[PDB]
């Protein structure tokens, strides 16, 4: 069972840096783009980041564009989230996720995590 | 590929008529799988690919009046048997059934084949076999007829190759 | 310089079981291991002592009825791998392709009889020895005989002991040679309690210490 | 006890003759005579995994194509081929076949009485090919069989007449 | 004296492919080294992963055009390395001279369309399960399938996974087995805007876990 | 995984027969049929490096002069001469071109559609020769170059008849 694993998460002041961490087990983690959801409170989750496995990518939303880092393991089978320049919208829960599908949707994917929470200070 | 693990449940069913004008060498077969109605025969229809084993309990109703002895056996690779290998059925996995003595029997297989998956709607390994060894002796005292059972479920079902629907 | 040597004469031909192996033609080929196979069989001789087979009674069944007649003697049958009774046994399948052997063979009996009904046996075995068996069911307890009664077990084993001259015995017993050719069993009936079609149902295997030596292939081909 | 003669190991270690002989071969191991020893201690298991070689007397060159290859390439030189000597051909040849162990009883069919055509060990091709025998090397079994011995019509046993020094 | 040898009968001859060497003739020659050269390949699958090549639409183009028609199946095409859309490919190429295959192969999928059209489309792999490729865009959800859209790159890959009963595939599809032989892919268009003659480009390659088995040659010569 | 059966090393390492065969021959391995296996692997590279090896079968005695050498040189003795036996002569040759690697096309001439002439081996002399066999020892391969497989005409793909054990 392609099982998800989050950990990372925590609370931090604004413009810091976090990194949040994906532990993925099971026989398909080469084949299944992996990527990040954030799902603020009272909200929906959203597409934040997604990171490819053949050539290695990358596609960032446009909220956070220019300030995040997705990046991949696949002999650990881990997938980590380097977060900077902080700001109070970011605080929510993230999901990490997977499946063959690159979509900004996120019923669409199968496979999801538990979660870890996100806290930013101002 | 994924386990499944509804798909591994008891289904109760019947093998045959055993009454007292058959001698020994009397031969009733049921190949496995056979036509499972629950989530099973939608895997065997929707999936391709499947691999698991067997188990089954056969039971025969009567009392210890009736004098006789019935053999039950798993053979893989099933064929035709001529008279002369009738005498060596103990070769593959069996129990005895007798009034007298016992009344449930108990067999446990597992996968095995050529290919690592098999297509069930194609080719069938396992086989239940049940065989009259002596013959129903009866008397006024004692049941004219008894009825056996089989229950029998997959054990490790394991499917590879997901296949879409027919609608 | 360069070794000499000598060519023998004789040596070099083809012989259909020599221990010589064959230059390759093809290599690097790696085939997916068979491992974790159940169901993996090294010895013939472990297969035939495991799992016994029937014994083919007259007019081609595999159990004596008991019979309401004078005669005691319920029957009897030739000890022998090239028997009329072991003719459908897995045993003697494998023994047709050898010439000698040396060993126990075991017997089985088990009672398909009616609970209600009781009843009294022995078996006996005879050696090559006296011109006649000893049909007479007190006459065969001066031989290495045996008594089981059907009220502590419905299955009762009896062990054929091995007794010849020599060390090893033909399998394929021969056109000369007659009279009893090593040994028979004769199975008696004490008594009986509304034991009119009450069954017995006799299987044979290998036993312990059984042991086949030469191959031969002896059919018509 | 010594119980070294009925190994199953060594007692498939002896060239056997295959009857059916042609221009063009497909080597099977179930063409061999089903009542000689190899033959018949065959039959007796259902499962079967083994290497092979094989000796040929053959006019002209001799050709192997491996299993999968198609049936033009027997007329291409590129493929392994072996150049006449006098007596005969020795050669060994591997296991090519896809499937992890062969069979000798198939129970169904595997295209969408007769074992798919996959259950072989390749083929071979020359002008002609007057004998050819085969030895299985490091042969293993699965699944033992019924084995029957020769019928007795009505003598309580077989007599078969041994060698013997009489003058 | 001297050693006693037997000259062995069926050995000697000379096989095409034997791995002995022959006796040199002009001894004492240095050549000049090769060393530092750009571009050596020791291994001809490693050159098939790391370079993919385009396929051959219908028609001898290399990508495929968007449809305005109901039928909002783009195309299918067979997965099989002697299928006709495969016919101008390195893999296929290499894959022409043996026997047998296993393992994954990669879909690339480029997007040339103009950057003022979206879309969203899936694909989705049918092994050789139901008679009928799913033609419908939403039945093939059973499949194992993605989605992908052109609004956060460009450029999506896919992979192809191995399913099969033994454990290795014939690559030589065989005149016999008709029948959708193991694979198909085809693409759905959930949505176009703009997109009439707007391109998309897909190339194949060999997966991370690829192999070919059994070197033969079966071209006609 | 295992890929051995795809080394360049390994691939090129078999007897392939050479078609054009004159009593005077200049052994160049661009002679090779372009569609076997060797030839079509082989035009698959720009350039290459490799030793050699081949099998003649000759009336008379067999000379070898090396690249460079006068066409006038195969007359004598001097040269390496190889006196014949039965079935055919076996020998090894080494690579003495002056490049450092050879070249399968060339852009232009070389003289102040046709490689230049000093891309070869060698040369052999007999009072006739009637096959001849090359095979490359240690290859190695640079550059490589589009590798084309039979075209498909209208069907979906290639039909090529398999071996089968069918009887």
């Amino acid at each position: 069972q392609v099982q998800l694993q989050q950990s990372g998460g925590g609370l931090v002041q604004a413009g810091g840096s976090l990194r949040l961490s994906c532990a993925a087990s099971g026989r398909a983690f080469g084949y299944y783009y992996m990527g990040w959801f954030r799902q603020a409170p009272g909200k929906e989750r959203e597409f934040v980041a997604a990171i490819s496995w053949y050539d290695g990518s990358t596609s960032y939303a446009d909220s956070v564009k220019g300030r995040f880092t997705i990046s991949r393991d696949n002999a650990k089978n881990t997938v980590d989230l380097q977060m900077n320049s902080l700001k109070s919208e970011d605080t929510a829960v993230y999901y990490c996720a997977g499946d063959r599908s690159l979509t900004v949707v996120a019923s669409s994917w199968r496979y999801w995590g538990q979660g870890t929470q996100v806290t930013v200070s101002s | 590929e994924t386990r499944v693990t509804q798909a591994e449940r008891f289904f109760k069913k019947h093998l045959f008529n055993w009454t007292t004008d058959k001698p020994f060498g009397h031969l009733e077969k049921l190949k496995l799988p056979t036509d499972h109605k629950g989530v099973y025969g939608h895997l065997v229809d929707s999936f391709a690919y499947m691999r698991n084993g067997w188990d089954v309990e056969v039971s025969a109703v009567g009392n210890q009046f009736n004098g006789g002895c019935l053999l039950v056996a798993m053979v893989p690779e099933w064929k035709k048997f001529t008279p002369r290998e009738k005498y060596q059925l103990t070769l593959f996995p069996h129990q005895f059934i007798s009034p007298r003595t016992n009344m449930t029997a108990h067999i446990t297989v597992p996968y095995l084949g050529v290919n690592r998956y098999d297509q069930y709607k194609k080719h069938k390994p396992w086989t239940l076999v049940v065989m009259v060894v002596s013959p129903l002796t009866t008397s006024s005292i004692g049941a004219t007829e008894i009825k056996v059972y089989a229950n029998i479920a997959p054990t490790h079902v394991h499917v590879a190759g997901e296949l879409p629907s027919k609608e | 310089g360069i070794v000499p040597v000598a060519c023998s004469d004789g040596y070099g031909g083809l012989v259909t079981t020599d221990p010589k192996t064959a230059d390759p033609v093809y290599g690097k080929v790696y085939n997916p291991p068979r491992t974790n196979y159940p169901g993996r069989f090294t010895n013939l001789l472990d297969v035939a002592e495991a799992c016994p087979t029937f014994l083919c009674f007259d007019d081609g069944k595999p159990y004596v009825v008991t019979r309401e007649d004078e005669q005691r003697l319920l029957a009897k049958f030739d000890v022998s791998l090239a028997a009329k009774h072991m003719s459908n046994t897995y045993l003697s399948g494998i023994a047709q392709y050898y010439a000698q052997y040396s060993g126990t063979i075991n017997l089985h009996f088990m009672f398909t009889g009616s609970t209600d009904s009781k009843a009294r046996y022995m078996v006996a075995y005879v050696p090559p020895g006296v011109e006649t068996p000893p049909d007479t069911p007190e006459r065969a307890a001066h031989c290495i005989h045996a008594e089981w009664d059907t009220g502590l077990n419905s299955k009762f084993t009896f062990s054929i002991p091995y007794v010849s001259a020599a060390d090893y015995a033909y399998t394929a017993s021969d056109v000369a040679e007659t009279t009893n050719v090593q040994g028979w069993v004769c199975i008696y009936q004490i008594t009986h309690g509304k034991a009119q079609n009450d069954t017995l149902v006799v299987s044979v295997s290998a036993g312990k210490d059984f042991e086949l030596r030469l191959p031969i292939d002896p059919r018509t081909q | 006890q010594r119980r070294h003669h009925t190994d199953v190991g060594f007692i498939m270690d002896r060239f056997v003759k295959i009857n059916n002989t042609n221009p063009t071969h497909v080597i099977d191991l179930m063409q061999t005579h089903q009542h000689g020893l190899v033959g018949a201690l065959l039959r007796a298991a259902t499962y079967y995994f083994s290497d092979l070689e094989i000796v040929v007397r053959h006019e002209g060159n001799l050709t192997w194509v491996p299993n999968g290859a198609p049936e033009a390439a027997l007329s291409n030189a590129g493929n392994p081929t072996a150049y006449n000597k006098a007596p005969f051909t020795r050669l060994a040849l591997p296991y090519t076949a896809p499937h992890r162990v062969l069979a000798t009883v198939y129970n169904g069919t595997s295209k969408y009485t007769q074992l798919p055509a996959s259950f072989n060990f390749g083929a071979i091709r020359a002008t002609d090919i007057s004998e050819l025998l085969v030895r299985m090397k490091r042969a293993e079994l699965y699944c033992p069989r019924p084995l029957l011995a020769v019928e007795v019509t009505a003598q309580d046993r077989h007599k078969q007449k041994i060698i013997a020094p009489a003058k």
